[PDB]
């Protein structure tokens, strides 16, 4: 994982010298801002069900095939796995927002994404759907700058599925 | 009767009826007909290679050389690095060294130690420190242990300022044990040419510096010229841009 | 690389004094208002994929030239380069918006494009007309009143257009 | 280019040498099935349009949502996009016969076929599903030899899309 | 670099279409001569030592400046590097040959070799004359009905020839 | 890495006597056997992308916890890597079926596979199982009479058997 103080000793141990004064300024900002993360992650955590089942509806509405008979989107144990996956999407969303850093959506996600889809034959544009989903409740669910931090992570999150 | 059942009469000479036929009749197979016309600038999968020198050098395969080796691989391998590192300059029997080589073949080095050492050898002083100024010897440092052109100024204040404050053993490990070569070629993969296709960092000069710098695949880093090994890159690395007549 | 402070900070030095307080109130000015600059920077990264997408759409639409067979970016090896080089500018525009000065992207980015692309043969006024084309698909997002703050920013339009148009203008 | 002739000359060129027995060993081996490779390609060169087309309406067929309005396949330019994409592949397949190696498929196709789909969303079932459709037109087509060298650029297309 | 085959698929390309039915008449033969086109190929690989010095040979007795000190011949380090020069122009000559396209010459044997002559000061003359005694030696070995079943080949003398004139011509 | 051709050589110059004609007949036998075995890597490098999917379908249905949150395959990109060593595994095994030598995998990669996955703390058998897998569903593709003419191929059915059977308990 590469949080931001996480960067800080990274970039710091590398070189001979200590931490100056660019490297206190970025902790000091996250350590702000980190706060309002939490409180973010916290109104995030309440609504799992609602995100995840709002979030599976809108990607199967969106695509009627994957659904029908003969398609990877059928099946109890399918919509049972995508509800699944959502599920991990929310908490590796979670963990970054708690983090303040992308580390753990790189980590557990994006790393090693393309392969993976590749192999099983996923798609991504059901995720990303998804996400835009999840984007939009958050718009109602946080306001403010926590509504931006989330939605930062989040739209990190769509750049790493496209 | 039946012409008038075809419908009200429409106005003739309307100038737009060519525009109409085009656009009605059989659009799918003409656009596929425009779609796959040649293009009268006729380029080739490799133009932009061929145009400039070097498609040799992209075209080459990437060699390595990986511990358990048996025989043919190591004496093909051998003939590539000394053909890279030493820029393409004839290396006789003499001059190659065997202590290295037998270093290699036991496993004792890997094949960038094996660079490491060829790069301390008295050859490459002998072709490209100590018939040259410090920007030559930085720029063939770069362009040989490395693949890429130098990008900027602070490259050569840098490492002119390394060599002077520490020699010239330490000047060849700060290309060889520095990130970027383990990153592109590692402990086992010859150096290569890699500047010509675009490196993550570079800046736009990096590419037309190397080929300033390469000289086709023929061409070599001597020093046997009647010129004697002058640098390239003096003027293209602090004015990158424009142009000076003294 | 230079941003605004470091430029300003370089000519204060060519004269040799310090900074004087009209400069110390631009640099004021411009760290106050440099939240929007954080928004406009964020409004490029996050929907760089889709002015990538329809500045290429656009340009190859209006040039079969450029994706018939023989054309420059055809071979489908050529059109991974063409995009890639669209990724490229758009990323050093996107610095030289956060930075504040054109020195990034004319420095680290285009001084030896002309040549590159002369080298390999591409159409450069091709290479302009995308870079125009990422312009103009990148305002709209550049724009969007959705899930920002509202407020003024005219001058980060006018800054990140004229970013463009030195992009284009040093490539053509 | 990666003929057969072309990888044992950079090969031999890369070790500083001539071209000893093994090579032309491999040379005379690609000589030698010239024959049915290059009727190969006179086949699928001269069935043409009836291989591009039953390739066409088989990815509709499997991908019947594709030509539904609003969306990527609608409309004739599309039609005829992917008439031009499927003509380049069979094009493609028949270069590689010709020069008895996958250098035109790798040059033209293969590299940076990804970035480049995923950049204007296209996706690879679609080429997938025609090159299937193309393996069972040249099954009928070729007997013997050529049957068997044409199917190997067909699915060594199609794992490149895989 | 290209053979015949990736050279006739080159040109198919640029203009859009498939392979034509002459082109693969074409390629057709030249994958009939194959086995000639080897032998050719194996009688310059295998007599390539003496036809070295058979060249080196006769060009110090025609050329006996270059061997005289202050010559451009003259150390051993500089004769080694005329040997080896003529056994890297043997050896792309062969390649050529083998390939049946002049394209891997002028991609890697020729691509700066005037370039570096000139700055060398090496006499280009000379070594144009070192490669057409160099074809005349390898004709001979060319030529030699002994082990091969008899036959006619003179396009092949003709091939080896022409790729023998196009490197003296590129280097003198 | 080594061939059975090689193993004869080898063994005929420890023994420093020529190739005895029984070997020698050995040696033909393979050699025109190696119609069917040519055809035999040809459909393992043809269906290797399905039968590595078809084989992780197999495995994430038989064995769970490599879904589980502290699971080994549970992370994303460590799954990708299960896929991936599948596939060299895959590679290899194609590698030793063209050659007829099992060393060429073993001696390769297995003297160091044994300490790596007992340091990284995998479930080792799982990969066992995932070798057999591999093995069982390249045998279904293998015995595809499709596409090609009919013949005798239980020996080659056999080596390949035997072939995972020695990767999976050395993996073991
Ligand atoms: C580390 C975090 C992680 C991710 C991101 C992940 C993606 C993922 N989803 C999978 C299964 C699946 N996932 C889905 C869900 C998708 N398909 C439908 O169309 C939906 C619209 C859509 C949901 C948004 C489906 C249908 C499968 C079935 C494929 C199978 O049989 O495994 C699999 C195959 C193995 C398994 O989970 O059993 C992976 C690797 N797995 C992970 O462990
Ligand atoms: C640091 C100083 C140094 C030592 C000590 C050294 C010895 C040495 N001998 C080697 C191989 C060898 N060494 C020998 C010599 C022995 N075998 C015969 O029976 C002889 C009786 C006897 C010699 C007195 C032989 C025959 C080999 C070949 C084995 C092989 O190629 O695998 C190797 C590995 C391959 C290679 O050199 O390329 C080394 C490192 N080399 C060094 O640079
Ligand atoms: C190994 C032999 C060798 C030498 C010595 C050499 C000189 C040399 N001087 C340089 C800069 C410089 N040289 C000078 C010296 C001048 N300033 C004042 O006017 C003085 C009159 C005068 C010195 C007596 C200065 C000030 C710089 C820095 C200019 C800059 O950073 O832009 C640089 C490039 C950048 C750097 O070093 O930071 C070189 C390469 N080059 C070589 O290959
Ligand atoms: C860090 C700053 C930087 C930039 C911007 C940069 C651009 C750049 N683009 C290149 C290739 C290319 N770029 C293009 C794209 C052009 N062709 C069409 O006209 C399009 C309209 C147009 C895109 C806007 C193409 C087609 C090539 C390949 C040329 C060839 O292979 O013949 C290359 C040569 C390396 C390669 O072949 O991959 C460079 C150096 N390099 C840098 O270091
Ligand atoms: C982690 C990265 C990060 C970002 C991106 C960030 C943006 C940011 N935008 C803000 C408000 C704002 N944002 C903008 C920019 C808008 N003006 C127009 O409406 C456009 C839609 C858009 C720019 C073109 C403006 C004008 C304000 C209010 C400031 C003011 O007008 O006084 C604020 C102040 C409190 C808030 O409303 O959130 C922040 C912190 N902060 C961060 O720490
Ligand atoms: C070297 C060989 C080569 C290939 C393979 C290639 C693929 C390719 N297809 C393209 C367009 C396209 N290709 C398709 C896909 C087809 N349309 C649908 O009817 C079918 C379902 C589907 C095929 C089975 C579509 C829909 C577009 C237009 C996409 C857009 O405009 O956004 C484009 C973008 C150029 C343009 O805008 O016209 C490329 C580069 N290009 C090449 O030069
Ligand atoms: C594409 C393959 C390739 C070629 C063709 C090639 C030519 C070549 N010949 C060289 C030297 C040379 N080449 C010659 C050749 C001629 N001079 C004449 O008198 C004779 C006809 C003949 C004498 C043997 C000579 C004499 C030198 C030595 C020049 C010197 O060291 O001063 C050099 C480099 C000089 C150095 O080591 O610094 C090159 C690059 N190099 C290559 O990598
Ligand atoms: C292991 C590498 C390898 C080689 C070397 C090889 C050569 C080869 N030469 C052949 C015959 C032949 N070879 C030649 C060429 C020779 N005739 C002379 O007059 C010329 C001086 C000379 C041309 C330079 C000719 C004319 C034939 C008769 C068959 C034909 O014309 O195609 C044949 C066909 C068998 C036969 O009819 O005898 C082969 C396979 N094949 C291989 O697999
Ligand atoms: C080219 C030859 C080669 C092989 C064969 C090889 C095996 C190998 N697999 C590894 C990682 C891994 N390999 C697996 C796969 C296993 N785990 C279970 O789920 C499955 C039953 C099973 C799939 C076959 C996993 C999960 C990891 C991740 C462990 C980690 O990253 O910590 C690693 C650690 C470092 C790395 O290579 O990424 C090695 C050395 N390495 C090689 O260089
Ligand atoms: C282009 C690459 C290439 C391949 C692939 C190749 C193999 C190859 N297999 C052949 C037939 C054959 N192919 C097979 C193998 C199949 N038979 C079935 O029973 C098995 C299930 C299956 C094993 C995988 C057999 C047994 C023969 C006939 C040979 C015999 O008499 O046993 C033939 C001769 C055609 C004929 O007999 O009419 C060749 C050249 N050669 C090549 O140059």
């Amino acid at each position: 994982s590469r949080t931001v103080i996480t960067e800080v000793i990274a970039t710091a141990d590398s070189q001979g010298r200590f931490l100056n004064s660019t490297e206190l300024q970025a902790a000091f900002g996250r350590f702000e801002r980190a706060v309002p993360a939490i409180e973010a992650a916290r109104a995030l955590t309440k609504n799992q069900d609602a995100l995840v089942k709002g979030a599976v509806q809108a990607v199967f509405k969106k695509f009627p095939y994957v659904t029908q008979p003969g398609e990877k989107g059928y099946g109890d144990s399918n919509q049972a796995k995508c509800a699944r996956d959502i599920g991990y999407y929310l908490r590796f969303i979670t963990y970054s927002l708690v983090a303040s850093g992308t580390g753990p959506l790189d980590d557990y996600v994006i790393a090693g994404l393309r392969e993976v889809n590749r192999a099983f034959n996923l798609n991504p544009l059901w995720y990303i759907e998804a996400l835009n989903y999840i984007k939009g409740e958050t718009g109602k669910l946080l306001s403010g700058q926590s509504k931006t931090e989330a939605l930062l992570y989040i739209d990190h999150a769509i750049n790493a599925l496209s | 009767m039946a012409r008038r059942m075809a419908g009200r009469p429409v106005p003739k000479g309307n100038p737009f009826l060519d525009m109409a036929r085009e656009l009605t009749d059989n659009r799918a197979l003409t656009l596929v007909k425009e779609f796959t016309a040649p293009s009268p600038y006729q380029q080739t999968e490799t133009y932009g290679q061929e145009r400039i020198r070097a498609l040799g050098t992209i075209e080459a395969p990437r060699v390595t050389l990986r511990a358990p080796f048996t025989d043919e691989q190591f004496q093909g391998a051998l003939y590539a690095i000394y053909r890279h590192i030493f820029g393409n300059t004839y290396v006789m029997e003499s001059e190659r060294p065997t202590t290295a080589e037998s270093q290699l073949k036991d496993g004792r080095i890997t094949v960038r130690g094996f660079i490491k050492l060829l790069a301390k050898s008295e050859v490459y002083r002998s072709r490209f420190f100590q018939k040259t100024s410090q920007n030559r010897f930085i720029e063939l440092n770069h362009k040989l242990l490395l693949g890429r052109a130098p990008y900027d100024q602070a490259e050569i204040s840098a490492h002119l300022d390394l060599w002077n404050t520490q020699g010239y053993d330490a000047e060849i490990d700060s290309y060889v044990e520095s990130e970027e070569y383990l990153e592109n070629f590692g402990e086992d993969v010859i150096p290569y040419f890699r500047g010509f296709k675009y490196q993550t960092g570079q800046s736009a000069q990096g590419f037309n510096r190397l080929l300033d710098l390469y000289g086709g695949w023929a061409g070599s880093d001597t020093d046997r010229n009647q010129s004697g090994q002058v640098a390239r890159l003096t003027n293209s690395l602090v004015r990158p841009g424009q142009v000076v007549e003294p | 690389m230079n941003d605004v402070f470091t430029r300003a900070i370089a000519q204060a030095d060519l004269k040799g004094s310090f900074l004087l307080e009209s400069d110390l109130d631009k640099l004021a000015s411009f760290a106050k208002e440099g939240v929007k600059r954080l928004d406009a920077v964020a409004a490029l990264t996050n929907n760089a994929p889709a002015i990538i997408s329809d500045a290429a759409h656009k340009l190859f639409a209006e040039q079969q030239e450029l994706i018939q067979p023989g054309g420059n970016a055809y071979p489908h090896r050529r059109m991974a380069a063409c995009l890639r080089d669209m990724e490229i500018i758009l990323r050093y525009v996107s610095y030289a918006l956060l930075a504040g000065d054109a020195s990034v992207l004319d420095d680290r980015c285009l001084n030896g494009l002309r040549e590159t692309y002369n080298a390999l043969g591409t159409p450069t006024q091709s290479v302009a007309r995308a870079v125009q084309l990422m312009k103009d698909a990148a305002m709209v997002h550049l724009k969007s009143t959705a899930n920002v703050t509202v407020g003024d920013c005219s001058s980060l339009y006018s800054e990140a257009a004229t970013y463009f148009d030195k992009a284009a203008a040093s490539i053509a």
